Order: structure tokens, then C-alpha cells, then sequence
């Protein structure tokens, strides 16, 4: 018969026996016959008995209660209507916007793309954030870890990213909240709501309070979302590219460690799920650019124990295509975005990749900034007077670079009425290389604050 | 059209012509591609195991009443009670020159999607090392297209030599260059991808076919997402394919990439068998587990060839050269697995983080990087020109180290420092910049002759390249002659210094 | 005065390099210890 | 009578036996299909016991038949085993025909009695400054090369074999244990270039071999030497026995490999608990007795370069002659890289070494000790801000370090500079002259990679 | 105000369970549309006791003998 009954449960573990003729395969959906609790097939304990974890609470439930199968893994709806809705792990409405209209659903646990499906080329992913555009340029199917503390508009940063991707290239965006600090999630919802960006992104949060399994699986949930969206192709083929932001995959690792303990198998060397690398690859290699269409992913990450030798960041670095860090003092200097420009690094920093001239200009700029940091200490301890003249020029020009980095945003535009800044590559570089000639030493550093292109800078200098 | 019809008809008239006697064992327990099977007694340890799903298995535990085994691939379409038969035959893999220009499954199945290829020979993967009475001293060079490498750290045919460094510090690019060097040599070269990103994979590929190297070349891959079994097993298979030509008196070359992933994957798998671990979750045999594979590469006797091919050859000594890869966490050379592997290799190379951070590409920590064989493969020119220069610069390193908290420097220390600076700047090259022998030959000549302690610090490399141009333009027959031989004569160096003065005049 | 500043700067540099040394030492020693008691626990649990 | 295979795990086997016939704990068990052989280890009882295999574990199924020899592993013994290359079974690998003699000896035996030990009181001059200075030897003692992976455990042995071999005349034996095949074959050919090749015997149990083979490998050669020591010359006794161990750590490692499969427990790190007793059993059958003299050299790999590991710790309880290597010394390029301090010798006796030897050595160690101590502050502070005598001692010690640096006769392979053999008298006089400060005006480079003090004079005046 | 006590001498179970109770009583007045405040004391010893129970519950050991469910809790 197509259902079984509860035979034993401990902790988060559930056991049910079946007949030998009907027993599901792994990951298939199992609904508790009598409540809304759902069970995920994990491994076959034999004797008609199989082990599963329930999605949701563990009470209200006692042995002998029947539980059925769907003989299929978790299938959650996919469609354009998914935008603007916040859903549970099971893709069930939690914004109280009614049930999702789209009944077109797809399975989750699915195979990574083929070798043939590996996009045969690599090319620079673009955006409007000059420091991103130059100091850490991205590529489609990109994976960058984010670093920093709290109080810098990380959310705001993402908002501008989504606005730009939906504007320039109509690239879609989805977010997954893993271990969300519920209040912060609500606040972020309101924030993305006042901004009309709400309509352009799909929302599911895994609140840390939940049973660790669903918290684990929300990742693949949003992953499948993005897969469908990119594979959702307009005319002429070549569907749009999609963007994914993942909330602190470190929390995901923690949940994996939890559930690893839950099965009651071996805790690893430092103590982790030993299979962590495999599920890493499950995540990563399922995300890239395709032969037609791409999905790029930007992921929050916290470093436990502030160490770079514990396993989690080590495994993480196997996939971080670039490094982006946020510095507190930079925000304290009113510089926005408050990204530390000098130390965030991109693997995609080769003249082979970024372009020869582009590479040279970037190298020179970072050299200048490095020099300036070597200088400002001697300045403060000895006054700006005691420097060589070229040293002073470097000081002023680098500070001009920092000011030029300061820019308003279209997200800031609604926040405080002021036209946002949109700037591509080869638009920044012209002004930068001109600055390398020192042709703006007459131009005050103030003429670079909260400004877009170098033409706008010179216009400001005119009005100033 | 109809040709496929005739082919399929005759292939159908071919086989399945009769029933077969066989033995089955059905599933009992399953977890993570690791299964418990009961009912097969005729089984072989680690044999191929038949399954209705079309996949196969390798046998692990011959207990009294069942067997545990390992999947080869994913297993989500599997469940207890299904049918599971035995091949009665050990693990193998197709091997042949046909593998050239192809990249396939870790079980030799074309992932390139360029048609399946038959290999009239197939060989068991797990094999033992040859006999000591058949080994041959390493006597033949291998060129790396480098100045730093080829000179200070010689590597000959058949030597094993680990490469160790950090992330994005230049670990592979080096092996790649070495392979590209072997283009003209025509030696056997083959590399294995082991648990890395397919993006990186296709990058390597596209580079290779760009070079056109992927015609005397074969590579197989273990994807980072593939279930750990293939990661564990693949390097053995690659060694198996490589040994084919060494088994034919033909020098061979293998490149192992990131054995650390394979090591940890095996650790995990074996631990899932609940076996007790040793230090940092590693079981003890891991040392053996890798080393047994490593010993399979060596330079052997033509006598061994005859004992292998029993008339099918005239008898020439064969060899296989080993390129393993292990990463170091925070530059911990004393790390456990590194300590294990260094005890195995015939030598090692380590790359310094800061110099690559300082832009020195490559960035050698020559301080600890040595070969047990050393001067048994270098050309007489190279061997005589080298010999202590690596030691000299190593001591220059520690001199500079001591020379920062003391203000006194004698003229010995002064000269050592100033010449170390020049020779340091002398050991630079570009990515994909190979060298003919005369290149580094004239460079080191100039260095030893103090012909560099005289010219501008920065202009060193410019002088070097312009010198190469100067000579290979004017002296092209000269360097052609010298690099075609590898032998030095004094009149040759007379011509060299004549060119030295002429170019210094320019 | 000049030479005192130089010497004290050198002292600062020595302290910084040693500081890096100590973070690395602490990290490895902590990892090793943690793994060690984990080994003890897994050995003990296997008994009963 | 015969047995049948019932389970296969790794490299350990179990078999069913008739209630009438249960072989003793140590017997050869022939695979009735192949050449594969088995040794018993555990009496699992009820007609079933546990064993390991020697050779490949493949081609083996369950229920297959195996016989017993009713005889433990007893291998061919005698001088007819010299100049030959044997397996772990003591069978030819050189393919120079089967061995001639018919005498066999079991690999297992109890240790000799207390009433049989000997006073090894015979010194030795070698030609390596640090060794003959710091570690006087007893002809018949145990010599271990404590060192990590790639510190020069093999090299230090090759050069000694050169020197020791040439200085000696008589019996000698070598047994390759779990090492690179290439180095072993190279050594074999080098010995073939020599002629004491005849005087010696070869046997290699190498890393490639299965761990079962890897375990009882030393037993062969050690029993060989024990015989030859007990093999008395007519109108005389046994001869001077040259013994050379190659990483007994490999044997320890194999014991670790097997213990879990043996139903055994995991030591404090994971070793076999029985590691100490088995190491002692091994060592005790190694001694120069009232009969004959046995000189043993031990290759001591050090895991992770750690001393506090249980195995080295136990090892010190076994080695009268202790020699330890360092990684940092090699990091300084000093070849060899033996640490002066920890490597010690119980032969270091003023009534034995002569007063001047003793006191000069002690003063040297004292100087080095202060230098190492002050290393911390000199790293922190400026070298100049120190007491003058302190700095003098610093330079003294550094020049001492350099004066230890010596070229070796086989070391010229990776360098080219000709190796040296420095008589102890030159060493003593030169070190005393340094400690006298007769050379404080001499550049430190004049002492690097040299031999005797006269070489130092030549280098300095050259410089 | 009110206080609930889990003395050190008490059996570990009640100590383990009390904080949730006090939470429930607080939520009462949260559910009463008003506001108040709660203080949580010695959660470390609470975890200690819970670990001891789990051990006596034959539950699989965790890092530092802590099954991961503690963070969940
Ligand atoms: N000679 C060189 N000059 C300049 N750059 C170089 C040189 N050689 C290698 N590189 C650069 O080193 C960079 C990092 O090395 P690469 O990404 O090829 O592999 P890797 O060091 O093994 O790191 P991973 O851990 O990602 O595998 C490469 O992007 C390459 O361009
Ligand atoms: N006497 C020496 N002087 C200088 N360098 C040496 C000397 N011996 C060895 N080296 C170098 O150090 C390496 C390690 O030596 P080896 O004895 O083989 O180490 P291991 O303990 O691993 O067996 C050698 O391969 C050689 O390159
Ligand atoms: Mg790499
Ligand atoms: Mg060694």
C-alpha cells in the first residue's frame, strides 16, 4: 500500500516501516497522514524501515500514525508570479498574499550541469559600482564572498545591485535568508518594499529557529528557482541572466554540522560533516554560466574564530571567484560605498582577462593607493610638510580617488532626493588615467565627492 | 542513412546468443553510495559488480554473510531489493594511444562527447610496483621551459617531485608549461583533474588545444561534484594508462593534481565505514594509500621490458615521470600530510607566497627545494654551470635576513647581497614563456661572469631579453648548434663572450 | 633622538612579526587540542 | 588437514579449522590455490582463527582451501645467503639461482638472557666532526638517526656505510624496510661497484609490499645477524657484525595499520597498544653478547618532526647512541644538519673520552646554549645594544656552527665539492683554538663547508 | 514581579526546562498586548545539565560532548 505508519522517532529523527513492494527512494516527499508535517527520505534502514527528518515541529505526533509518500522529491512552484512573494522552505506563502498563483513546480535535488554545458568562454560581469567595476570586476556565473561587520547598508548594497541588474540587463534577482534574524528580515522586507525593487526579486527566508533540515534545503530551493528563471528563455533563445544572494552560507555549514550530528554518525576532525566538500560542490558546480544564459551568485559569509585555517573558509575559497570586504572606518569617513578598495581582491585580475590597458591602469592605481597608506602615517607623525613634492601629489590625488569613489545611488536617490549614479567600465578608466597625469591637481578633492563620471567632476569644478 | 541500419542489425546478430549461468546478491542497506549486499559468495575483493541500473561497484568487505561495497557514480536511482550481479572479474579500464586528444570519464568514457573510443587493450587499475632488479638510474633530462626551475632544481625522466604552495600562487601553470615544453620532445604526457571546478577544467582544455598539445596528450577528470569514489580511484587509473608506454620502454609523464582532496575524500569514505581514525581524522594507511600509487612510477630496465613484452620489443629502458600536487595551509610545510608525502617523493618544490604577491611569477622558495637525483639529468653545460648557485642564493637569503637588524657588513656580505639581488632579478620569466637551453645558459654565464653586477638593476630583464634577440638574430647558428647537443666547448664560450661584448656595446 | 626613534620603530616591527607568529601558533595548537579531545570522546562513546 | 577462508577484510584473513587440528599461533599457511602464505596471530577459537597474508590480497575468495605446515616461518640461514637479494620470505630476487645452504631458522625467538650481555667498550673514529666529537661510539652499540622526512636519514647512512664499510673487515647485512625502491637499487649497484657486496647480503621489504609483508621483515635480517654472531669461527667466535636498520618507524606504522583490523583498541593516538612491548621484543634480540659483537645502525624517521610522539620517546629507551636531525639547520643550508644538543652518547665519559675531549665538548655546548638563549632578545633588540662579551660569544658560536659544516664523500652528488674525512685530532685542536679566540679576527665565511682547521686557514688567507 | 528558581541542588531536568516556562509566562503578557522584560541566568549550566541528560539518554556525543541541538534549543 502507498503509505506507512510511524514506528519510532527520536529527536528530529523519524522512522516508518513499509512493505517490500513499496518503499520510496531518497529525497522523496513524505506527508504525515494526519497533519501538515513533511518528511524527507534520507537512507533506507531496510526491513521496510527508512529514516527521515520532519520539516517543522515534532510534537502532536505519536507512533503508529500513518504517513504516506509522493515517490518524488520536493517540488516547489516556478514562475514569474513568484516575484514579490516571500515563501517558507516548502515554497508556501508567508506574506499572506494568498497561495502562489503559479502551480508550475519543479523538483529540487537535481544534477549539476554537464561538462558540455560548461560555458565555453569567460567574460567580465559588469555593474555600476566603480570600485567593483575596476578593483574587483566580476564574471558571469561568478561567486564572490562578502566580508565586513554591521552597519554599512549591506542590504542597500544589494538593492543597488538588483536595481542595476534589472535596469541595464533585466537580470533577475532572488534572495535566500539563511538563519535570518527575524526582525532584521522584516525590516529588510520593508526596506526593499519602499524601494520598488520588491517586484524584481523572489524571497524565501530560512529562520535559524526552524528545524535544521529545511534551513539546509532553502539553499537548493532558491537554487532551483534561479535555474528555472535562467532556463526560462525569451524568444530567440538566450534567456536573461539571473542573480542570487545567499545569506551567510556559513550558517548553512553550521546547519550541516547540526544535521550531521543528528544522524548520529562520526563528527569530523575539527568536527564537521565529513561530506561537507561534496555538498559544497553540489551548491557551486550547480551554479555557473551556461552556453546560453548565466547565473551569478554573491554570498554573505562570516569567518568563525576569525581564523583562515579552520575548514569552513578553506573549502569556501575553493569557489570564491573574488573577495569583497567592508571597512568600518571608511564609512566613518563618510565614504560610500564603504568598501575597503585596497584589500578586496578578484581572481579575475589579469590583462589576459580584464584587458591589458585596464590591467595596467588598475595596477598603477593600487600602487598609488598602497603608497598613500605608506605615507599617511608619516604625515600624521611628521606633518605633510616633510614629504617630497611628488609624495604630496600622490597624497592629494589618492584622496581625490577616494572622493571620486564616493557616489550617490538610485537606491539612495529615493532615500534622499538626488540623482543616482550609473557608470560603466571605460567610463571610469578615462578619468582615472587622466588623473594619473595629474591634470586635476588644480581640481579640488571636494570636486570628486558624491559624483559620477569625470565629466560630471569637471562640471562640478566649473560650478565650484 | 541505411549504413546505421546494417550496423545495428549485424551488432544484433552478434551477441546475446544464449543464456548464462551467474550469481546475484540483493541490496540490504544503503548510505551515501555505500551499500550492503547479501547473497553473493563467489565475489571478488574489489571486482566489478553488475547492477540493473547499468552502473557498477567495487567490493570492499568480504564478511561471513554479506558484502559492503562502493558506488561508481550517483545512486539516487537505487533502492534496496533491486538486482545486483557480479562480473566475477577485477577492476579494469581501457588503455591505449587512442586516448590521445581525448578527455573521458574516470572510467574511460568520453565526456568530451566526441564519440566512444575502443582501446583494443584494457588493463586492471590496481597493480603493484615492479621489481627492484629491474629499476634503472635516472639519466635523462626533462626540461620545464624555465630558468629558475630547470637550473637550480633539476628534474629528470621518471623522477617524482611534489609541488606545494597556496591558492592562486602559481602551482599548475608551472606543470602546464612543463607539458608544453614536451611538445617537441614527443614524450608521453598525461594529466588528471581531481575534484576541481569544471570552469578551471575547460580553461586548461582550451589552453591545451590552443597550443595543439592535446594531440600527444590525454587528460581525465574527477569533478569536484562527482561522488567521492571516483575522486578516490581516478589517480590509480591515470597511472595505469600512463604505465602502458613505460611498459613499452617508452618514457612517460604523469601529473597528479590536488591529492589533498583525494586524501580527505578517502578519509571520509573509510570513516563512514566506522573505522577508527588516527591524527586529525586521517587513518594510518593513507601514507601507504598514496605512496603505493607513487611507487608505480619509475625508470625501469629494458630487461623488464623484455620480461613484459616477451619478444614484442628490442629492449629499451622505459620510464614515467611524476607530477603530484599538494596544497599547504598557511605555508605549513610541517603539516601532517606534507610530512608524509615528502617522505615519499624523490624531491620537492615549494613556491613562496610573498614573491608572487611581490609579482615574482614564479616565486620560488629555493631554500628548501631539492632533488635526490640532482645532477644526473642536466646537460653537461647546465650541470657544470650550476651546482652551488641555488645554495649560494639560499645563503644570500639568510644573509639578507640577518642584514636588517645589524648595521655592520663586510665586503663579503656586501658582494653576496649585491650579486644575490642581480641573480634574483635574473630568475624571472613570463607566463607561457619557455626557454631554449642557450637562453638560461647565456644568462647564467653573464651572472657568473659578473656581467650583470655592472648594469642597471631594473634594466636587468630588458638587457636579458634584448640579449636573447641580439644573439638569436646574429648567433642563431651558434645557439642552434649548442642546444641541439647539450655539450659545451671552450670556443663556444669564446663566441659567447664575444657576443657579450658586442651586445653590451649595444 | 633620531636613533631612538629608529630603534623603537624596529622594536615595533619585531613585535608585529612575533604577533603574527603567535596567532598562527594559537590557531594550530587550538585545532590540534580540539581534535584530540574529539578523538577521546569518540573512543569513549564506542565503549557503551 | 586444511582450512577454508570465511572472511576477507583489508589484509587480514580468518579461517575455519577442524576441531582436531588447530595450528599453533605462528605457522605458515599455504593458499592451496596460489603461492600466497599466511601467519596466525589470534586464536579466535571454535575452529576458527585469524591470520594475515603475505603478498597480494587479490584473486582470493571465501571458502577456498588452505593448508598448514605445522612449522613457523623458518628461513634459510648461513653464509650462502651473502651477496644475494632476498624477499621477505628469504627467497632470491636477484635471480641468481636458489640459495645453496639448507639450514633454516625460525624468525621468532626469545630474547637472550641477562647473563649474556657484553660490555661494548670499543670506540670508533669516523671522520665527521660533530659525530666523533659529540657521540663516541661503542663497537656493538645501537645507532639511531632521529630525523624527520627529508632531513638526510638515508644520506647520513650511506656515507657512514662508506666510511664504516671501508674501515671494517668482516660480516655485514642490510635489510630495506618500506622505502623508496629507487634508492635501494642505486645502493645495490653502488655496492656492486664495491666488492664487499660479497661480504654482505641484500633483502628488501619495501613500501610497495603489502603491510603483512611489511611487518615481519626485520625478523629475517636480525635473525641472520644473530646467527652469524652465534656462528663461531673455528678456534674462535663470531665476527664483528654490521647491522643497519631502515626506518623501524615503518614497522611501527604497519603495526598501527593492522591493529584496528585485529579487533584491537586504539592507543592514545591510534597506535597498537602493544607497540611498546613489540618494540622491546624486537630490540632485545639485538645485542652483542658474550658471544660475538653486533653493531647496529638505525634509521629513525620522526613523524611530523615531533619528539613527543610516543614512538621516538620509547625509542630513546633503546638507543645508547642517539643522533638527531633538524629541519631548521637544513633550512640554513648546513649539510649535515645534526643538532649538537639532543644527540648524546653514554660513551661520553671523561675516564673514557679523555679529559680534554670531555671538557672541550662541554664548553662548546655551553657556548651554543647561551647563543640559543640570547637568540630571542637579539631578534627583538638590536645586536649592537648588547654586552661586548655577549656579542663575542655570538660570533664564536656562529663560527662554530660553520666549522661543523662538512662536505661528504657521497654528498658531492648534489654539490660537486669533494667530501672530507677529518681526523679527530684536527677537530679537537681546531675547536680548542676557536674557543681560545685565536681567530676572532677571521671572517665567518672562512669556516663554512670545510674540514680541518688548516682548511680554514687556507680559506681565510684565500679570502 | 515574579521569580522562578532552579537551585543547583535541583534535579537537572527542571533546571533544563525552566527557562522555556519563564518565557511562556512572559509571552502571556506579550500576548496581553503589553510589554515587560525577562532575564536569563546561567544558561551555561543549563547547557551542562542538558548535555548530561542527553548523555544519560544514550544520545550521540557532540563536539565538547554537545549535540548540535543545543544551539537549536
Ligand atoms: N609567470 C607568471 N607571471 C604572472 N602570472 C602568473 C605566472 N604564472 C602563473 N601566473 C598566474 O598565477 C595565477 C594563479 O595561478 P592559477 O590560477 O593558474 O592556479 P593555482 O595557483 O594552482 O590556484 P588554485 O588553487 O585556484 O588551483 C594565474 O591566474 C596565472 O595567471
Ligand atoms: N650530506 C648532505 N649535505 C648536503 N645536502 C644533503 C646531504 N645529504 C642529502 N642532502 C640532500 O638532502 C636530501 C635528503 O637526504 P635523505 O638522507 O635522503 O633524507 P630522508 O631522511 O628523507 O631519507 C638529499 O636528497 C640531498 O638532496
Ligand atoms: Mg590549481
Ligand atoms: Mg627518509
Amino acid at each position: 500500500m502507498s503509505s506507512g505508519r510511524i514506528i519510532q522517532i527520536i529527536g528530529a529523527v523519524i522512522d516508518v516501516e513499509f512493505e517490500r513492494t513499496s518503499v520510496p527512494k531518497i529525497y522523496d516527499a513524505l506527508q504525515v497522514d494526519g497533519t501538515e508535517t513533511t518528511l524527507e527520505v534520507q537512507q533506507q534502514l531496510g526491513d521496510g524501515v527508512v529514516r527521515t527528518i520532519a520539516m517543522g515541529s515534532t510534537e502532536g505526533l505519536k507512533r503508529g500514525l500513518t504517513v504516506t509518500s509522493t515517490n518524488a522529491p520536493i517540488s516547489v512552484p516556478v514562475g514569474t508570479a513568484t516575484l514579490g512573494r516571500i515563501m517558507d522552505v516548502l515554497g508556501r506563502p508567508i506574506d499572506e498574499a494568498g497561495p502562489v498563483a503559479t502551480e508550475e513546480r519543479l523538483p529540487i535535488h537535481r544534477q549539476a550541469p554537464s561538462y558540455a554545458e560548461q560555458a565555453a568562454s569567460t567574460d567580465l560581469l559588469e555593474t555600476g559600482i566603480k570600485v567593483i567595476d575596476l578593483l574587483c570586476p566580476f564574471a558571469k556565473g561568478g561567486k564572490v564572498g562578502l566580508f565586513g561587520g554591521a552597519g554599512v547598508g549591506k542590504t542597500v548594497n544589494m538593492m543597488e545591485l538588483i536595481n542595476n541588474i534589472a535596469k541595464a540587463h533585466s537580470g533577475l534577482s532572488v534572495f535566500a535568508g539563511v538563519g535570518e534574524r527575524t526582525r532584521e528580515g522584516n525590516d529588510f522586507y520593508h526596506e526593499m518594499k519602499d524601494s520598488n525593487v520588491l517586484d524584481k526579486v523572489a524571497m524565501v527566508y530560512g529562520q535559524m529557529n526552524e528545524p535544521p533540515g529545511n534551513r539546509l534545503r532553502v539553499a537548493l530551493t532558491g537554487l532551483t528557482m534561479a535555474e528555472y528563471f535562467r532556463d526560462e528563455k525569451d524568444e530567440n533563445g538566450k534567456g536573461r541572466d539571473v542573480l542570487l544572494f545567499v545569506d551567510n552560507i556559513y550558517r548553512y555549514t553550521l546547519a550541516g554540522t547540526e544535521v550531521s550530528a543528528l544522524l548520529g554518525r562520526m563528527p569530523s576532525a575539527v568536527g564537521y560533516q565529513p561530506t561537507l566538500a561534496e555538498e559544497m560542490g553540489v551548491l557551486q558546480e550547480r551554479i555557473t554560466s551556461t552556453k546560453s544564459g548565466s547565473i551569478t551568485s554573491i554570498q554573505a559569509v562570516y569567518v568563525p574564530a576569525d581564523d583562515l585555517t579552520d575548514p569552513s573558509p578553506a573549502t569556501t575559497f575553493a569557489h570564491l571567484d573574488a573577495t569583497v570586504v567592508l571597512s568600518r572606518d571608511i564609512a566613518s569617513s563618510g565614504i560610500y560605498p564603504a568598501i575597503d578598495p585596497l584589500d578586496s581582491t578578484s581572481r579575475q585580475l589579469d590583462p589576459l582577462v580584464v584587458g591589458q590597458e585596464h590591467y595596467e591602469i588598475a595596477r598603477a592605481v593600487q600602487n598609488v593607493l598602497q603608497r598613500y597608506k605608506e605615507l599617511k602615517d608619516i604625515i600624521a607623525i611628521l606633518g605633510m610638510d616633510e614629504l617630497a613634492e611628488e609624495d604630496k601629489l600622490v597624497v592629494y590625488r589618492a584622496r581625490k580617488i577616494q572622493r571620486f569613489f564616493s557616489q550617490p545611488f538610485h537606491v539612495a536617490e529615493v532615500f534622499t532626493g538626488a540623482p543616482g549614479k550609473l557608470v560603466p567600465l571605460k567610463e571610469t578608466i578615462r578619468g582615472f588615467k587622466g588623473l594619473l597625469a595629474g591634470e586635476y591637481d588644480h581640481i579640488p578633492e571636494q570636486a570628486f565627492y558624491m559624483v559620477g563620471g569625470i565629466d560630471e567632476v569637471i562640471a562640478k569644478a566649473e560650478k565650484l | 542513412p541505411s549504413e546505421i541500419s546494417a550496423l545495428i542489425k549485424q551488432r544484433i546478430g552478434d551477441l546475446d546468443t544464449s543464456a548464462t549461468a551467474k550469481n546475484e546478491g540483493t541490496i540490504v542497506m544503503v548510505s551515501d553510495g555505500i551499500v550492503r549486499i547479501h547473497g553473493l559468495a563467489d565475489a571478488m575483493y574489489g571486482e566489478m559488480i553488475e547492477f540493473d541500473g547499468g552502473l557498477f561497484g567495487m567490493a570492499l568487505n568480504l564478511e561471513q554473510d554479506s558484502v559492503g561495497a562502493v558506488v561508481l557514480g550517483n545512486y539516487l536511482s537505487l533502492q534496496e531489493g533491486q538486482k545486483a550481479r557480479c562480473t566475477g572479474r577485477v577492476l579494469e579500464v581501457p588503455v591505449g594511444p587512442e586516448l590521445l586528444g581525448r578527455v573521458v570519464d574516470a572510467l574511460g568514457n568520453p565526456i568530451d562527447g566526441k564519440g566512444p573510443i575502443d582501446a583494443k587493450l584494457t588493463d586492471a587499475v590496481e597493480k603493484v610496483a615492479p621489481g627492484v632488479i629491474w629499476r634503472q638510474s635516472v639519466d635523462q633530462p626533462v626540461q620545464t621551459g624555465y630558468k629558475s626551475v630547470d637550473t637550480m632544481i633539476p628534474v629528470g625522466r621518471g623522477q617524482r617531485e611534489l609541488i606545494i604552495g597556496d591558492r592562486q600562487t602559481g602551482k599548475t601553470a608551472m606543470a602546464i608549461d612543463a607539458i608544453i615544453a614536451q611538445k617537441n620532445s614527443g614524450i608521453k604526457c598525461v594529466y588528471v583533474a581531481i575534484g576541481q571546478k569544471q570552469s578551471t577544467i575547460a580553461n586548461v582544455v582550451r589552453k591545451l588545444e590552443e597550443t595543439g598539445a592535446m594531440a600527444y596528450t590525454t587528460v581525465v577528470a574527477a569533478a569536484a561534484a562527482d561522488p567521492a569514489a571516483m575522486q578516490y580511484l581516478a589517480p590509480y587509473s591515470g597511472c595505469t594508462m600512463g604505465e602502458y608506454f613505460r611498459d613499452r620502454g617508452e618514457d612517460a609523464l604523469i601529473i597528479y593534481d590536488d591529492l589533498s582532496k583525494q586524501a580527505v575524500a578517502y578519509r571520509q569514505i573509510s570513516l563512514l565505514l566506522r573505522r577508527p581514525p588516527g591524527r586529525e581524522a586521517y587513518p594510518g594507511d593513507v601514507f601507504y594509500l598514496h605512496s603505493r600509487l607513487l611507487e608505480r612510477a619509475s625508470r625501469v630496465s629494458a630487461e623488464y621490458v623484455e620480461k613484459f613484452t616477451n619478444g614484442a620489443v628490442t629492449g629499451k629502458t622505459g620510464s614515467l615521470t611524476a607530477l603530484p600536487i599538494i596544497e599547504t595551509q598557511a605555508g605549513d610545510v610541517s603539516a601532517f600530510v606534507p610530512t608524509n608525502v615528502i617522505s615519499i617523493t624523490d624531491g620537492q618544490i615549494f613556491l613562496e607566497t610573498s614573491l608572487f604577491n611581490a609579482g615574482i611569477r614564479p616565486a620560488v622558495n629555493a631554500g628548501i627545494s631539492v632533488s635526490r637525483v640532482g645532477g644526473s639529468a642536466q646537460t653537461k653545460i647546465i650541470k657544470k654551470l650550476s651546482g652551488g648557485i641555488r645554495t649560494a642564493l639560499a645563503q644570500y637569503r639568510e644573509l639578507a635576513a640577518f642584514a636588517q637588524f645589524a648595521s655592520d657588513l663586510d665586503e663579503a656580505t656586501r658582494k653576496q647581497l649585491e650579486h644575490g639581488q642581480r641573480v634574483t632579478e635574473l630568475m624571472k620569466q613570463k607566463q607561457y614563456a619557455p626557454y631554449s637551453i642557450a637562453d638560461q645558459a647565456v644568462s647564467v654565464y653573464a651572472s657568473n661572469e659578473g656581467y650583470m653586477a655592472d648594469v642597471e638593476v631594473k634594466k636587468i630583464v630588458d638587457f636579458d631579453a634584448a640579449l636573447i634577440a641580439y644573439f638569436r638574430s646574429e648567433y642563431a647558428p651558434l645557439m642552434k648548434q649548442i642546444d641541439e647537443t647539450g655539450d659545451y666547448n671552450k670556443d663556444i664560450e669564446a663566441a659567447i663572450k664575444a657576443g657579450i661584448e658586442s651586445f653590451k656595446a649595444t | 633622538q633620531s636613533a631612538r626613534m629608529v630603534a623603537m620603530k624596529a622594536a615595533t616591527d619585531n613585535a608585529g612579526q612575533l604577533i603574527k607568529d603567535l596567532q598562527l601558533i594559537y590557531n594550530k595548537l587550538r585545532q590540534a587540542a580540539i581534535t584530540q579531545e574529539i578523538s577521546e570522546i569518540v573512543g569513549g562513546a564506542a565503549a557503551v
